[PDB]
RNA sequence: GUGGGAGAGGGUGGUGGAAUUCCCGGAGUAGCGGUGAAAUGCGCAGAUACCGGGAGGAACGCCGAUGGCGAAGGCAGCCACCUGGUCCACCCGUGACGCUGAGGCGCGAAAGCGUGGGGAGCAAACCGGAUUAGAUACCCGGGUAGUCCACGCCCUAAACGAUGCGCGCUAGGUCUCUGGGUCUCCUGGGGGCCGAAGCUAACGCGUUAAGCGCGCCGCCUGGGGAGUACGGCCGCAAGGC
């Protein structure tokens, strides 16, 4: 298993109904891969910086986990079924490289 | 017969003409005038004189619906696509900003043997 | 891939001896679990030749250990051959 | 003129989210700037440009922009 | 072996924005386009220019480099999986296991061929407009094969560093990519430029040798005729050795 980063835009206009729903099936999801979540970071309402699904912002989610990597590509087959989700981006995760130490 | 009072002004400026369209703020064009409108006809249209003489044609119609302020946009390299833009801040019509706009592609569609 | 844990399974495994990480024996075992993964690798991505390549000198340097091991003592050349199922 | 990697604090290269830096290393346009201008080092800049790509897919930072002048 | 490292190395799937074309709608009149000037062309069935929405294919701007990777061909959005090569530090293991390499086998830009798709832009042939003494052309408007994908052929090249491979040896200076180090620098492995000795007909090469040596393969023996004829092998053909 290695580590991974999860990036998932969806719709800033949904309520607490519709925006619990969403959320808690990307948890469904992400048991029926085996992804154990370490840490998550949430930034919600952010100004983006060119129209996506002519929506002009966009609500920001973030998970960091550990989950075979032969079942990535389909994780994410599976997250961008939902209309609402919008963005999908899986990245490997790397040490943080600095600069001007 | 509309009132806009204020828009933009899109300036198309190419090697062998320069037009000038100008719309109200939502994009919707009012009136419009180019080389080929005024007398010009062969490659005179792509001079300075002609992208001059233009954009003052279209300036004057557009003070027939009453503009007053006006956003300039420029698109495309050519003869006089400056002299279109000092000829618009003279033109009465009162010059909001000046934006360049001119549509680069990221390398996608193959150019004529002319441009390679 | 072919992580470490998997690494020291085949190294203890065809040791002549405690210790030992380049005996003959030990090479063409590495070597032959690398020709595994790569020619389940090249049953699909047919059309992958420059990976293709690496293999060709792999097999070129297990046959070269292979010659030698002959020469000398041919006792552990039968023994070795055997116990991984080649020529 | 000063260059970027000169007047900033101590800041992760590899990180595409922070926009409020990334910025900095944009142009007027969305463009990316050049080493010249950005003070990096030749390792640092191949990185930076695949972080700032990055953004550039979560919406964060822009690929192109208009250029208000002339 | 162990532990680290960089990368358009390769294959598979997925994916993002800019632009071109086309469609829908809004708005909006008289031309756009193109050239040294022009005309064919397109436009009142409403184009060009502007705003919005949609479809489709192909190529990846800036980063980008005199850069990096690969054996060569060659490889540029981003993400993930599979995966190859290579380099450095430790001085651990095997104990000459090495080098080259006639055949053979595999790879091999573009163009071309077969079957089925795909088809936006570009564009042989071709259809036109000009130029011209003439235009079977350069310039202009259209446009099919094709370029793209899948699978199977074709095996050519200025396939170029016009320099086969491996190794040892022979002043340095400077720019650089990437490692390690007691980190003005030292020390490796690549990529450039000046230049000691020396070589070369000269231009020029010069620790990335075209120098000094050694090993092995390939190839040359005046030009035209001619990469032609014949024969053979290969190929569906074009045609190749
Ligand atoms: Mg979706
Ligand atoms: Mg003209
Ligand atoms: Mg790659
Ligand atoms: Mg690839
Ligand atoms: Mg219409
Ligand atoms: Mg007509
Ligand atoms: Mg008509
Ligand atoms: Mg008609
Ligand atoms: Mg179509
Ligand atoms: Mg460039
Ligand atoms: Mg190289
Ligand atoms: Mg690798
Ligand atoms: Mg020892
Ligand atoms: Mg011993
Ligand atoms: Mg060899
Ligand atoms: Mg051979
Ligand atoms: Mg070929
Ligand atoms: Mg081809
Ligand atoms: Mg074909
Ligand atoms: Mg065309
Ligand atoms: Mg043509
Ligand atoms: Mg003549
Ligand atoms: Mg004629
Ligand atoms: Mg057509
Ligand atoms: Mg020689
Ligand atoms: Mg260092
Ligand atoms: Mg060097
Ligand atoms: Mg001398
Ligand atoms: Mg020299
Ligand atoms: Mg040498
Ligand atoms: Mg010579
Ligand atoms: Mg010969
Ligand atoms: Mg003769
Ligand atoms: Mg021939
Ligand atoms: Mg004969
Ligand atoms: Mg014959
Ligand atoms: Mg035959
Ligand atoms: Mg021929």
């Amino acid at each position: 298993m290695r580590r991974y980063e999860v990036n998932i835009v969806l719709n800033p206009n949904l309520d607490q109904s519709q925006l619990a729903l969403e959320k808690e099936i990307i948890q469904r999801a992400l048991e029926n891969y085996g992804a154990r979540v370490e840490k998550v970071e949430e930034l919600g309402l952010r100004r983006l910086a060119y129209p996506i699904a002519k929506d002009p912002q966009g609500y920001f989610l973030w998970y960091q986990v550990e989950m075979p990597e032969d079942r990535v590509n389909d994780l994410a087959r599976e997250l961008r079924i939902r209309d609402n989700v919008r963005r999908v981006m899986v990245v490997k995760s790397q040490e943080p490289f600095l600069a001007n130490a | 017969k509309r009132q806009v009072a204020s828009g933009r002004a899109y300036i198309h400026a190419s090697y062998n003409n320069t037009i000038v369209t100008i719309t109200d703020p939502d994009g919707n064009p009012i009136t419009w005038s180019s080389g080929g409108v005024i007398g010009y006809k062969g490659s005179r249209k792509g001079t300075p004189y002609a992208a001059q003489l233009a954009a003052l044609d279209a300036a004057k119609k557009a003070m027939a619906y009453g503009m007053q302020s006006v956003d300039v946009i420029v698109r495309g390299t050519g003869a006089g696509r400056e002299q279109a833009i000092r000829a618009l801040q003279a033109s009465g019509l009162q010059v909001k900003s000046i934006v360049d706009d001119t549509p680069v592609p990221h390398n996608g569609c193959r150019p004529k043997k002319k441009f390679r | 891939p072919i992580t470490k844990e998997e690494k020291q399974k085949v190294i203890q495994e065809f040791a002549r001896f405690p210790g030992d990480t380049g005996s003959t024996e030990v090479q063409v075992a590495l070597l032959t679990l690398r020709i595994n993964r790569l020619s389940e690798h090249l049953k699909v991505h047919k059309k992958d030749h420059h990976s293709h390549r690496g293999l060709l000198m792999m097999v070129g340097q297990r046959r070269r250990l292979l010659r030698y091991l002959q020469r000398e003592d041919p006792e552990r050349y039968r023994a070795l051959i055997e116990k991984l199922g080649i020529r | 003129k000063a260059k970027v990697k000169a007047t900033l604090g101590e800041f992760d290269l590899r990180d595409y989210r922070n926009v409020e830096v990334l910025k900095r290393f944009l142009s007027e346009t969305g463009k990316i700037l050049p080493r010249r201008r950005t003070g990096l080092s030749a390792k640092e800049q191949r990185i930076l440009a695949k972080t700032i790509k990055r953004a550039r897919i979560l919406g964060l930072l822009p690929f192109t922009e208009k250029l208000v002048r002339k």
